[PDB]
RNA sequence: GGUGCAUUAGCUAGUUGGUAGGGUAAUGGCCUACCAAGGCAACGAUGCAUAGCCGACCUGAGAGGGUGAUCGGCCACACUGG
RNA sequence: CGGUAUCUAACCAGAAAGCCACGGCUAACUACGUGCCAGCAGCCGCGGUAAUACGUAGGUGGCAAGCGUUGUCCGGAUUUAUUGGGCGUAAAGCGCGCGCAGGCGGUCUUUUAAGUCUGAUGUGAAAGCCCCCGGCUUAACCGGGGAGGGUCAUUGGAAACUG
């Protein structure tokens, strides 16, 4: 129903808060490359795709640090159907001052704000993460 | 000058010896009126940045506009801003006088500069506020010369900072290199100036 | 040389002599909020005899104003 | 050691079939230049019983702020009741601009370079508690690397 | 509201209105209308003079006056000052501010600026009350 | 179209520029293309010029005023393009 | 691309297009004769009210808000109308 | 312009300081007079016999050849909230339904470059803000160079996302 990138946001939000360990979802081509992005930079501990003959599901494990610490603290969903954000390469925010992450979908794929940084394109912003 | 009312009285309220040392404070150390001897009241944050506003502007001896002026000035500049502020307000004629060793207070070297007794340069000039730069002189122009006043001057003059070299035979002075916050009044909280600024 | 502007748009009436009016659509951002919103004009096209029919999407070109209100000409039609 | 500051003080009454009852509330804000600070809360007949009680409650439960290179690592919002502070960085020298509570609170936990803004309720008790609320949720480059398993250069 | 709505029909602030009207309007003659000029002082010819009393809790008497101003505008000014010298039929210079005493009262009148004398035996806020240096 | 001398600076202190424009136009007004300066206060004059847009418009028919001749001819511009019309 | 009102909903007929002609430095219902009934409008037509336009000025953390003093560029007017 | 700027000598502390405010907001208090009168006032409100708020005197604070008052605009005002608010009881969900236009839209593949991102060319006058240099004894002021500013036209690129 209208955004399902903002339905796994808010997924990784719920059990964040509940302290759930496991997480399954339906899965597709973007939703299996912001989860790639969040196992790279270590949000999530492991994430693995089981094969279902209708469109196939991802399932993430959260990670929690030493003493029960949440890794994730926070999802915020910037583009959205009723207004999308565009971003060009010198207007790419830094999230949390530099202390975590934003997703942009620029022309070469998916990549985090060091990336599209770092090779001064641009693209959409999708969401912060921190 | 700007002022020419009592100088025990401003340093006596403010609570701070300026232009002296302790001189000013020796007996009745509370402030001036008939209030002060018989008791005293409460300070908030406006007192105190408005206190160390005082401080700075009836330390230096420059009127209130310019002493905004040169604050807006100094913020075009780089690094902390009051750091930038305090060594501009450091660069004036009147304090490389006073401080120099050819006078004793800020209102003689402004009197001094205002008729021209001193060049820079071999340039005579009457502006109590030029901005100093590095590698300028100063002189007399042979005008007072063979002065009491100058003579008495040098005579109790405490010392010359490490960032002024002066000579007394030509009565030479130049700035050796630019003075820091650490060789500086420190009897101040330049933290909170800005702050009263900012509001 | 030079060149003159082109605009593809779909004929809404053709119900004049040797002429018809095309609406071009475009997109724009918003004063305030910068959402896209559809923005429809209505030009004046010239055919060489009566060819074009309502809803066929055509490619019409600029030109000197041929009439009173009349500044563009047909260039062809991509199709029905 | 422990400086401590005087926020306010409320004269808050009770009625009682031979009149009223007055006492004194004060809120007292604690702290060192280290970066430990606490607020507490006192009640008496007196106002200066009020202020010693306030500091005994205020010493019991102390936090900690992160005040690397003398500043806010990053800009934070509180939440607590019916108010809302937002802390931001700033430049050094910059001084601290913030209201009353928070200015007291601010210059009590240590830190020298920050601009906050208030966009809630005026209530002391409650911007205090937005605050220390807001600085809750402060992070450190060493902390977040080692919850993530890297290196500060690799996230900085 | 959602962004559709807000570029459907944009967002509106509120008209605020004025203090003092009587100050933002002249008069044309030629043709006898009315124009928005804002102005600082005006000045006016009295009609009347007399002292009201206040709302409560206040009971003193307060001096007033009743001005046609140069759009003839009845407007009822306040007199400050200790004693007076205004009668009908006298120019007087009529200045913006209100005084909550007075229900209707919105202005005040400068002393010292037009056939209005200033006050005697005044050493301090002499600017005001129109009294020179002694 | 001639090569005109528009002055500022202050009250008793005038700067000139040496720039091209018609002559219908007020002479601060609207201008074409700037061309140089021209400082009369100090004793040794200091003239700066293109050189190279000068020639362009003394070609195209920009005729300049008495003291423009005067600079030209100081600083060679006239003499060069004497050069180029026998050349 | 830069204003208020829907308690201002229909407006227009040389208007809309064409065939010939006249006129101008030039295209053009700019003008004429003939032929058909068109054209614009809730993406606000028509009407009422206010207003010269811009570079710019004041304020503001910024987004924005207010204004068009001096100077520079464009436009309109010269007691009213032709 | 004009004996003008400027410079050179002799005399002179002599010929040169005022305005507002002082209960809180907001820096700075004592006495006398008056007694819900005279009056003050942006607000909280003061004045009925012990007034730090009315008038004066002394004192103190701010600014300075200026200081106060008024009028207009912006801020504070998140008090039209895109940045940046809400609708159980404080103002705020139409009494409900069927539905045109409009807004939004499950998964995968190929293709297009309208949106999107990027390189080059031309242009966005001068003066103004800003940065670096200078010239006036400093400053205001003036000069040189640079930078900024567009959902701008031509054109070459990429195809993750919307179409
Ligand atoms: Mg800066
Ligand atoms: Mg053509
Ligand atoms: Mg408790
Ligand atoms: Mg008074
Ligand atoms: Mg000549
Ligand atoms: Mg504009
Ligand atoms: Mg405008
Ligand atoms: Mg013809
Ligand atoms: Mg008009
Ligand atoms: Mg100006
Ligand atoms: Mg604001
Ligand atoms: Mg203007
Ligand atoms: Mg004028
Ligand atoms: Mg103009
Ligand atoms: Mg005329
Ligand atoms: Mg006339
Ligand atoms: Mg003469
Ligand atoms: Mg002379
Ligand atoms: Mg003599
Ligand atoms: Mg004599
Ligand atoms: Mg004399
Ligand atoms: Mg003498
Ligand atoms: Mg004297
Ligand atoms: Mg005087
Ligand atoms: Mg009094
Ligand atoms: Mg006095
Ligand atoms: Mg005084
Ligand atoms: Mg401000
Ligand atoms: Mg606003
Ligand atoms: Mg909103
Ligand atoms: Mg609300
Ligand atoms: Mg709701
Ligand atoms: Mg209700
Ligand atoms: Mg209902
Ligand atoms: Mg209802
Ligand atoms: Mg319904
Ligand atoms: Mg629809
Ligand atoms: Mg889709
Ligand atoms: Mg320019
Ligand atoms: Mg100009
Ligand atoms: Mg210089
Ligand atoms: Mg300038
Ligand atoms: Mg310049
Ligand atoms: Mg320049
Ligand atoms: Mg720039
Ligand atoms: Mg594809």
């Amino acid at each position: 129903m209208t955004d399902p990138i903002a339905d796994f946001l808010t997924r990784i939000r719920n059990a964040n808060m509940v302290k759930h360990d496991k997480l399954e979802l339906p899965a597709s081509k973007i939703k299996k490359e912001i989860a790639e992005i969040l196992k790279r930079e270590g949000f999530i501990r492991d994430v693995e795709y089981i094969e279902d003959d209708n469109a196939g599901t991802i399932r993430v494990f959260l990670k929690y640090g030493a003493t029960g610490e949440r890794v994730i603290t926070g999802l915020k969903r910037i583009s959205k159907p009723g207004l999308r954000v565009y971003a060009k390469s010198t207007e790419v925010p830094k999230v949390l001052n530099g202390l975590g992450i934003a997703i942009v979908s620029t022309s070469q794929g998916v990549l985090t704000d060091k990336e599209a940084r770092a090779k001064q394109v641009g693209g959409e912003v999708l969401a912060y993460v921190w | 000058a700007r002022y020419t009312g009592p100088s025990w009285k401003v340093s006596r309220r403010l609570g701070i010896s300026l232009s002296g040392t302790g001189k000013e404070l020796e007996r009745r150390p509370y402030a001036p009126g008939q209030h002060g001897p018989t008791q005293r009241k409460k300070i908030s944050e406006y007192g105190l940045q408005q206190a160390e506003k005082q401080k700075l502007r009836h330390m230096y001896g420059l009127t209130e506009r310019q002493f905004k002026n040169t604050f807006n000035k100094a913020g075009k500049l780089q690094g902390k801003h009051g750091e930038n502020f305090m060594i501009l307000l450091e660069q004036r004629l009147d304090n490389i006088v006073y401080r120099l060793g050819l006078a004793r207070t800020r209102r003689a070297a402004r009197q001094l500069v205002n008729h021209g007794h001193i060049t820079v340069d071999g340039k005579r000039v009457d502006i109590p506020s030029y901005q100093v730069s590095v590698g300028q002189v100063i002189s007399v122009r042979e005008k007072s010369a063979k002065n009491s006043a100058i003579a008495e001057s040098l005579e109790v003059s405490s010392f010359v900072p490490e960032y002024v070299t002066f000579d007394a035979e030509t009565l030479t002075g130049s700035l050796n290199r630019l003075p820091e916050r650490s060789e500086l009044a420190a009897e101040i909280n330049e933290a909170f100036i800005v702050e009263f600024y900012s509001r | 040389r030079n060149q003159r502007k082109v605009y593809t748009g779909r004929v809404v009436s053709d119900k004049m002599d040797k002429t018809i009016t095309v609406v071009v659509e475009t997109y724009k951002k918003h004063g305030l909020y910068g959402k896209r919103v559809k923005y429809s004009k209505k030009f004046k096209a010239h055919d060489e005899n009566n060819i074009a029919k309502t809803g066929d999407v055509v490619r019409i070109s600029e030109t000197r104003p041929l009439s009173a209100t009349k500044h563009f000409r047909l260039l062809e039609v991509v199709e029905e | 050691d422990l400086e401590e500051r005087v926020v306010t003080i409320n004269r808050v009454a009770k009625v009682v079939k031979g009149g009223r009852r007055f006492r004194f509330t004060a809120l007292v804000v604690v702290g060192d230049k280290n970066g430990h600070v606490g607020f507490g809360t006192g009640k008496a007949q007196e106002v200066p019983d009020a202020i010693r009680k306030a500091v005994e409650d205020a010493k019991k439960n102390m936090v900690f702020v992160p005040t690397v290179d003398t500043t806010i690592p990053h800009t934070v919002v509180g939440h607590f009741g019916g108010g809302e502070i937002l802390l931001k960085p700033a430049s050094a020298g910059s001084g601290v601009t913030a209201g009353g509570p928070v200015r007291a609170v601010l210059e009590l936990a240590g830190v020298a370079d920050v601009s906050s803004k208030s966009l809630g309720s005026n209530t002391p008790i409650n911007m205090v508690r937005a605050t220390i609320d807001g600085i809750k949720q402060l992070k450190n480059a060493e902390d977040v690397a080692k919850l993530r398993g890297k290196t500060v250069e690799e996230l900085l | 509201p959602t962004i559709n709505q807000l570029v459907r029909k944009p967002r509106q602030s509120k008209i605020k209105k004025s203090t003092s009207p009587a100050l933002n309007k002249g008069l044309n003659s030629f043709k006898r209308e009315l124009t928005d000029v804002n102005s600082p002082q005006k000045r006016g010819v009295c009609t009347r003079v007399g002292t009201m009393t206040p709302k409560k809790p206040n009971s003193a008497l307060r001096k007033y006056a009743r001005v046609r101003l140069s759009n003839g505008i009845e407007v009822t000014a306040y007199i400050p000052g200790i004693g007076h010298n205004l009668q009908e039929h006298s120019v007087v210079l009529i200045r913006g501010g209100r005084v909550k005493d007075l229900p209707g009262v919105r202005y005040h009148i400068v002393r010292g600026a037009l056939d209005t004398a200033g006050v005697e035996n005044r050493g301090q806020s002499r600017s005001k009350y129109g009294t020179k240096k002694p | 179209v001639k090569i005109r001398l528009k002055r500022m600076g202050s009250k008793k202190k005038p700067f000139y520029r040496i720039v091209v424009a018609d002559s219908r136009f007020p002479r601060d007004g609207r201008s074409i293309e700037t061309i140089g300066t021209y400082n009369p206060l100090l004793d040794p004059v200091e003239v700066k010029i293109d050189e190279e847009a000068t020639l362009k418009w003394m070609h195209n028919g920009a005729k300049p005023s008495d003291t423009v001749r005067n600079l030209l001819s100081r600083e060679g511009i006239m003499e060069k393009f004497h050069n180029q019309k026998l050349g």
